[PDB]
């Protein structure tokens, strides 16, 4: 909950 | 051959607010 | 980084967030020395002490960043690892002795504003620059304090330590593998390294070529930025042909 998402391509 | 060159600093000839405190310690 | 202010944008072109996939959080700092090779401390990959044995997939590297937390779109750029590669004689057990690895990214990063690397030292370099009382500069996503996080990159310049008050603030056998840097207690000026700032770069500023080298890597403190204790930094030149040997077999 403190980090922003990162775009779903990355993970 | 570019490393060390930041393109917002060294590569526009702009320093950073604090750079000078290190070269001012390489007595 | 404790007792250091926000970086500057672009400052730290070079910095690079070890980033966890699962839970999301910072693993550690690192730098980008090529387009494909980023480098770091092997104690934020390997250090059976506290169950850390991340492996490539765990991770990811996010380079151009600025804000710890926040997605920075069209700015960073975030990489995945091909491979670690941690120094063989790595002392976990001692002292982080050898407290450096490396990690090759799938795909070369582009280079931005914001995204470009640092130069390893030569002998020359090391043997002009690595002097007690020479400054370099820390930077980190780490603790603000030993006991918080902050909203951006910070930044801390701070003094190499002559070797004995190195030896002489700890009871851990120091190497020659390591320098420490920071300020006494008489000079007044603080700042160090702490939690999550491991990893990262020490860095100076060439005076005869304005370049920026990678000196150290941030390795390990005793609390942070406690008097009479110093950073304790992995002697980048010296394990330079370890950096070498990784980079020109792999
Ligand atoms: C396993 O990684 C660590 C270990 C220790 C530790 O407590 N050690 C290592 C010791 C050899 O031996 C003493 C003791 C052994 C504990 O397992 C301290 C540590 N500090 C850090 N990093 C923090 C920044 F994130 C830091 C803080 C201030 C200055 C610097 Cl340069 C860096 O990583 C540490
Ligand atoms: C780390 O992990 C790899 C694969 O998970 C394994 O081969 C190695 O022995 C592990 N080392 C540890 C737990 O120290």
């Amino acid at each position: 909950g403190d980090f922003e998402e990162i775009p779903e391509e990355y993970l | 051959a570019d490393c060390g060159l930041r393109p917002l600093f060294e590569k526009k000839s702009l320093e950073d607010k604090t750079e000078r405190e290190l070269l001012e310690s390489y007595i | 980084i404790v007792e250091g202010s926000d970086a500057e944008i672009g400052m730290s072109p070079w910095q690079v967030m070890l980033f966890r996939k699962s839970p999301q959080e910072l693993l550690c700092g690192a730098s980008l020395i090529s387009d494909r090779w980023v480098l770091t401390a092997a104690h934020c990959l390997l250090y059976p002490p506290w169950d850390k044995n991340f492996t490539e997939n765990d991770l990811l590297v996010r380079i151009g960043k600025h804000s710890r937390t926040r997605y920075e779109r069209n700015i960073e750029k975030i990489s995945m690892l091909e491979k670690i590669y941690i120094h063989p004689r790595y002392n976990w057990r001692e002292n982080l002795d050898r407290d450096i690895a490396l990690m090759k990214l799938k795909k070369p990063v582009a280079f931005s504003d914001y995204i470009h690397p640092v130069c390893l030292p030569d002998r020359e370099t090391a043997a002009s620059l690595l002097q007690a009382g020479y400054k370099g500069r820390v930077t980190g996503w780490g603790n603000l304090k030993e006991t918080g996080q902050p909203s951006v990159l910070q930044v801390v310049n701070l003094p190499i330590v002559e070797r004995p008050v190195c030896k002489d603030s700890t009871r851990i056998r120091i190497t020659d593998n390591m320098f420490c840097a920071g300020y006494k207690p008489d000079e007044g000026k603080r700042g160090d390294a702490c939690e999550g700032d491991s990893g990262g770069p020490f860095v100076m500023k060439s005076p005869f070529n304005n370049r920026w080298y990678q000196m150290g890597i941030v390795s390990w403190g005793e609390g942070c930025d406690r008097d009479g204790k110093y950073g304790f930094y992995t002697h980048v030149f010296r394990l330079k042909k370890w950096i070498q040997k990784v980079i020109d077999q792999f």
